[PDB]
């Protein structure tokens, strides 16, 4: 074979697995034998558009936000206060919007001296909650606001009272819009195992942070491909409020290739 | 020198 020993390296790359890479190339293969022919230049192309057609629709990527509350769980350390801070920051700045912060966080040292520090400089209002009924409440005062940004503390989700935990402390009854924040850096088979115990909330989108931190966005491919949901948001440094971006299917395919 | 460096000079500046 002549170009598809190039597109065979370039998956070799991305750290897709085994089976999808394989897939991919019967696919390439099978399309390129029965109609016309395709050089070492145009391959690229070709294999990029087969492997965003593994992935959700354009249309449940880069969902905007709109709801009233903005909530992000995820796994510990993976930057979801960090990230919200930076979501938050530019609905107020950018699109000038009445915000408020609400925190869970009550288990990790010193969680909501961070977020406190964030409302204060974009002075906003911020309540702890410990249980559903204060964030009910809390609820009440910010009824005059236009969004309401939500952290939570990241937990071993794998383990499942988490999961329990998190349900029984958010009311996702409301007019709310919950991303699931994972780590570039991850591993597919721990991200899959989230990805699992998550199932029974209703998570509307993926935000992956530390895009600038991971070698290659193989791992998190393979999680969307197996996925009703696209990517909301990416993040790629500690930088507040510049270092967010959002991507595309096939935007995203791009950087999986280098 | 801080990760907030530049959110704390957006501020500053709305405050002018
Ligand atoms: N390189 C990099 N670091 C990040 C990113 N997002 C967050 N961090 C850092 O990860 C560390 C912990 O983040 P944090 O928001 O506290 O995680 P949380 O427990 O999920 O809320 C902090 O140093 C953040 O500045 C990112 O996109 N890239
Ligand atoms: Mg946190």
């Amino acid at each position: 074979p002549e170009p598809l020993r190039k597109a065979e390296k370039l998956l070799q790359e991305t750290g897709i697995k085994e089976s999808t890479k394989t897939n991919t190339l019967k696919k390439l293969l099978r399309f390129s034998v029965e109609a016309g022919g395709l050089t070492e230049e145009n391959v690229v192309g070709k294999l990029q558009e087969i492997l965003c057609d593994m992935l959700p629709s354009a249309d449940k990527w880069q969902e905007p936000i709109h709801s009233k509350y903005i909530v992000l769980f995820g796994s510990t350390g993976a930057g979801k206060t960090t990230t919200l801070a930076k979501l938050a920051a530019i609905s107020m700045l950018e699109k000038h919007k009445k915000i408020a912060f609400i925190t869970t966080d009550t288990y990790r040292i010193a969680a909501v001296e961070q977020l406190k520090t964030y409302a204060e400089l974009l002075q906003a209002p911020l309540e702890v909650c410990y249980t559903k009924e204060e964030f009910q409440q809390a609820k009440e005062l910010f009824s005059e606001y236009d969004h309401v940004f939500v952290d939570t503390a990241g937990r071993n989700f794998k383990d499942p009272q988490y999961i329990d935990e998190l349900k029984e402390t958010i009311p996702f009854e409301s007019s709310i819009q919950s991303f699931l924040v994972l780590s570039a850096t991850a591993k597919y088979e721990d991200m899959k195992h989230i990805v699992k115990r998550f199932s029974s909330v209703p998570v509307n989108q993926y935000i992956f942070t530390k895009i600038d931190e991971t070698t290659s966005l193989g791992s998190v491919f393979n999680i969307l491909a197996e996925s009703k949901i696209g990517v909301g948001f990416m993040t790629n440094g500690q930088n507040v409020p510049e270092d967010i971006q959002t991507v595309s299917p096939l935007g995203f395919v791009r950087m999986l290739c280098r | 020198y801080d990760q907030a460096a530049t959110l704390r000079a957006k501020m500053e500046k709305r405050e002018r």
